[PDB]
RNA sequence: UGCCUGGCGGCCGUAGCGCGGUGGUCCCACCUGACCCCAUGCCGAACUCAGAAGUGAAACGCCGUAGCGCCGAUGGUAGUGUGGGGUCUCCCCAUGCGAGAGUAGGGAACUGCCAGGCAU
RNA sequence: GCUCAACGGAUAAAAGGUACUCCGGGGAUAACAGGCUGAUACCGCCCAAGAGUUCAUAUCGACGGCGGUGUUUGGCACCUCGAUGUCGGCUCAUCACAUCCUGGGGCUGAAGUAGGUCCCAAGGGUAUGGCUGUUCGCCAUUUAAAGUGGUACGCGAGCUG
RNA sequence: UCCUCCUAAAGAGUAACGGAGGAGCACGAAGGUUGGCUAAUCCUGGUCGGACAUCAGGAGGUUAGUGCAAUGGCAUAAGCC
RNA sequence: CCGACUUACCAACCCGAUGCAAACUGCGAAUACCGGAGAAUGUUAUCACGGGAGACACACGGCGGGUGCUAACGUCCGUCGUGAAGAGGGAAACAACCCAGACCGCCAGCUAAGGUCCCAAAGUCAUGGUUAAGUGGGAAACGAUGUGGGAAGGCCCAGACAGCCAGGAUGUUGGCUUAGAAGCAGCCAUCAUUUAAAGAAAGCGUAAUAGCUCACUGGUCGAGUCGGCCUGCGCGGAAGA
């Protein structure tokens, strides 16, 4: 014909994005409450004064500094709060 | 036709053919054909430099093939709009950096391997350069 | 029994090592023993004829340096990728 | 305080957001102003950012 | 105060593997027996109980040794922010930052609290 | 209690034709032509396995590579929808040269006749009919030859339809 | 309409009739808690029995597993009883 | 009754050496972003609330990409600039490129990009070099004793590179193959001899011979010569209305 009709494409689908990472990096005063990572899975785990939610959300359970260490033998990474 | 024997994806990115090359020394055979300019080299191209090039040394020797296409290249039918889709794969490449080595040669004299990459460098579409082995 | 005279390199780094590539010399370390590495710049084409022989890899050469010797081995060598230039040496003393 | 002097030799029509708030940070306002400003590392990194259309005497 | 040992940490491979040797006073481990407390999809293997005949074999601790693991410069290279150029699919120059790999090397952990044994 | 899934859900409840058409608009958006591009196409060149009795390059030329032109099929949607009339024919042309004839030349697997293939050359010249709306094409018979392409696929305020 | 990855240029976000896959559930245990336990694969030996069933030892160390896609995570297991 | 070997076959896992990846990561930047502190500068440039909007067709250029042909003044995103909504100077003419942001007037001066022989304002400026192609002032693979520069190499008054004179010989027509293969279709060998030298021959030629040169050598001449590598600027390739 004058013109030749196409095909179609069938990877046309994606998801929204979530929104996930780190909210409140090191050195940042937060509330009691405050939301600093959020995650899937636990990339960064809970340290001192922090604690994981269900969906892993790490959030502060204290006022105060955050902070981000290695620790353990695995060298996995921490998230903890000096109180201040 | 060198091609892969199977694939994880089947289409890629067309992707940028920068930086400078990796395997740039004659590692396996006495003789290299190293690629001076940057490009791409089809399955085709690789295979009709191959057939000149150990044709030209009469079987002797042996012949390396230090590149291999794992690049797939789609092209859109002739007259087809734009859109629809990605095309359809119809060739392979490999994407070539200044001072890769293509080929490598054993076996045979200096001067009869140095005419044999002639005939098989006007076969490529990149600049090359006759290189031997040296010892680092 | 290979003479290269060589003298030290009064700055470092990228835009230098180009600047002196451009003018025909290219930088090299001698590093080894206990003394600190010592980096010299030395004349490439001089070089270039020198190390085409197979016996300059493997035997003893000398480095003069502020007419002070230091006794080397030709550790490792850095060529350009296409052209047939050497980028780097490395010299190991003794 | 070696209080050096500051000079804009180039304009800055179309120049990066962050070159043009240097300048504001300087206090340069026109091609051949110059001002008064305290030698510190914080105004010789202003200098440094926007070194390509500024010139210092002292 | 010195050595040996046990427990709880710091630390997270320079600390872990391998190879060789070494220890039973105390400790540790193996070990003896088991209606029983307690336990096995069965099984006193593990867990548990009653004990100390034997033994340091395994394990565990310690000592030594690079066949690995690991750490690792200097220099160079790749990249790159800003500004400027070219022959502009890619580069180059001024300036700032500067890897990865690799090399020379390093390397058979260091350390804190308490409890016990030997010795002074 | 809603594949209200057209999933921020028009109504509880709804498919088509229009060349008999009509209005408001858009070159925001297609068909012709121009424009950009040049995958494809055409032309040229690079390397020579081989065909050519033998002999790669008289003549061809595999597998491959690099360009030119704007010239086919395309890609885009930049111009025109308060209109740029769209194929073929007739009349009248005009340019380019990648030359169909005539002119000059090199090589030939050029004995002569007659060719083949390149190089130079655009001064002039370069069919009539049968059949189809045809351009083409096939066919008949000529010719020294019945060239290729651009000119809004030249030319409807010049004709035809 | 929704979820996962890439494009996406090391914070977030980011388009195309771009490249690939899934969901419209399931489970009163497959949830809570306590206690306990640790794979894939390969070698050697062993009745039917063999490449591949159950068993013993060894190597190996998560190369397994997750009710269902993909990514991230998981040994203090989030895996198994 | 369980066995013990072997060969030029296939050969997984593993080891050593090599590359490749948007949907690979035992590594890993520059930047960007978030936060804390300090100075200087900035007409509060920041946030909040309220009155009024317009706008939700973007375009090109740079950089990072998807798609397309790393085709398009194509298309779709990120980011910056410009145009839109921006005059002026430059790029011949040329919204988006380079320089630069027009409050008004002046028959004042200095500069930016870009330029200075004439059109047309300003160097027929100074020093050193290159090109001969009007290259400059369109285009590639590829080709060539164009020409400049650099580093090294071979040979040379014991006579070197040309050229000229003379030889270039005996096994031998090496064997195999082939209708023939006599140095020279093709295979294997490529050795001996007299030599000053000479190849079981580099090429032309023959149906096979024959014949003609070359390599190599002696003489003649009597001073430099030959071939690669790197590199600057040129040359051909290069045909449209
Ligand atoms: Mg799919
Ligand atoms: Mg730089
Ligand atoms: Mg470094
Ligand atoms: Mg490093
Ligand atoms: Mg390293
Ligand atoms: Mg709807
Ligand atoms: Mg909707
Ligand atoms: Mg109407
Ligand atoms: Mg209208
Ligand atoms: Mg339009
Ligand atoms: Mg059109
Ligand atoms: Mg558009
Ligand atoms: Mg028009
Ligand atoms: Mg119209
Ligand atoms: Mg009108
Ligand atoms: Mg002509
Ligand atoms: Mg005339
Ligand atoms: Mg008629
Ligand atoms: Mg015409
Ligand atoms: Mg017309
Ligand atoms: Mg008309
Ligand atoms: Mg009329
Ligand atoms: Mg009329
Ligand atoms: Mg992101
Ligand atoms: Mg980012
Ligand atoms: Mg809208
Ligand atoms: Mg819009
Ligand atoms: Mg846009
Ligand atoms: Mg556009
Ligand atoms: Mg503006
Ligand atoms: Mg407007
Ligand atoms: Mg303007
Ligand atoms: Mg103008
Ligand atoms: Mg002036
Ligand atoms: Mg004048
Ligand atoms: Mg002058
Ligand atoms: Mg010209
Ligand atoms: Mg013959
Ligand atoms: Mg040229």
């Amino acid at each position: 014909a004058h013109k030749k009709a196409g095909g179609s494409t069938r990877n046309g689908r994606d998801s929204e994005a979530k929104r996930l990472g780190v909210k409140r990096f090191g050195g940042e005063s937060v509330l009691a409450g405050s939301i600093i990572v959020r995650q899937r899975g636990t990339k960064f785990h809970a340290g001192a004064n922090v604690g994981c939610g269900r969906d892993h959300t790490l959030f502060a359970k204290a006022d105060g500094k955050v902070k981000f260490e290695v620790k353990g033998p695995k060298n996995r990474k921490f998230i903890s709060i000096e109180a201040e | 036709m060198l091609q892969p024997k199977r694939t994880k994806f089947r289409k890629m990115h067309k992707g940028r053919n920068r930086g400078l090359a990796q395997g740039t020394d004659v590692s396996f055979g006495s003789f290299g054909l190293k690629a001076v300019g940057r490009g791409r080299l089809t399955a085709r191209q690789i295979e009709a430099a191959r057939r000149a090039m150990t044709r030209a040394v009469k079987r002797q020797g042996k012949i390396w093939i230090r590149v291999f296409p794992d690049k797939p290249i789609t092209e859109k039918p002739l007259a087809v709009r734009m859109g629809k889709g990605k095309g359809n794969v119809e060739y392979w490449v490999a994407l070539i950096q200044p001072g890769k080595v293509l080929y490598e040669m054993d076996g045979v004299p200096e001067e009869l391997a140095r005419e044999a990459f002639k005939l098989a460098a006007a076969k490529l579409p990149i600049k090359t350069t006759f290189v031997t082995k040296t010892v680092m | 029994m290979f003479t290269i005279n060589a003298e030290v390199r009064k700055e470092q780094g990228k835009g230098a090592s180009r600047r002196l590539r451009a003018a025909n010399k290219f930088p090299a370390i001698i590093y080894g023993g206990k003394e600190a590495p010592l980096a010299i710049e030395l004349d490439h084409d001089k070089v270039m004829n020198m190390q085409a022989k197979a016996e300059f890899y493997s035997e003893v050469l000398t480095i003069v340096v502020d007419g002070k010797e230091i006794k080397v081995k030709a550790q490792d060598v850095q060529r350009h990728p296409y052209k047939p230039k050497l980028q780097h040496i490395d010299f190991v003393r003794a | 305080a070696k209080t050096i002097k500051i000079t804009q030799t180039r304009s800055a029509i179309g120049r990066l957001p962050k070159h043009k708030a240097t300048l504001l940070g300087l206090g340069l306002r026109r091609i051949g102003h110059t001002v008064e400003r305290e030698d510190t590392p914080a105004i010789r990194g202003m200098i440094n950012a926007v070194s390509f259309m500024v010139k210092v005497e002292e």
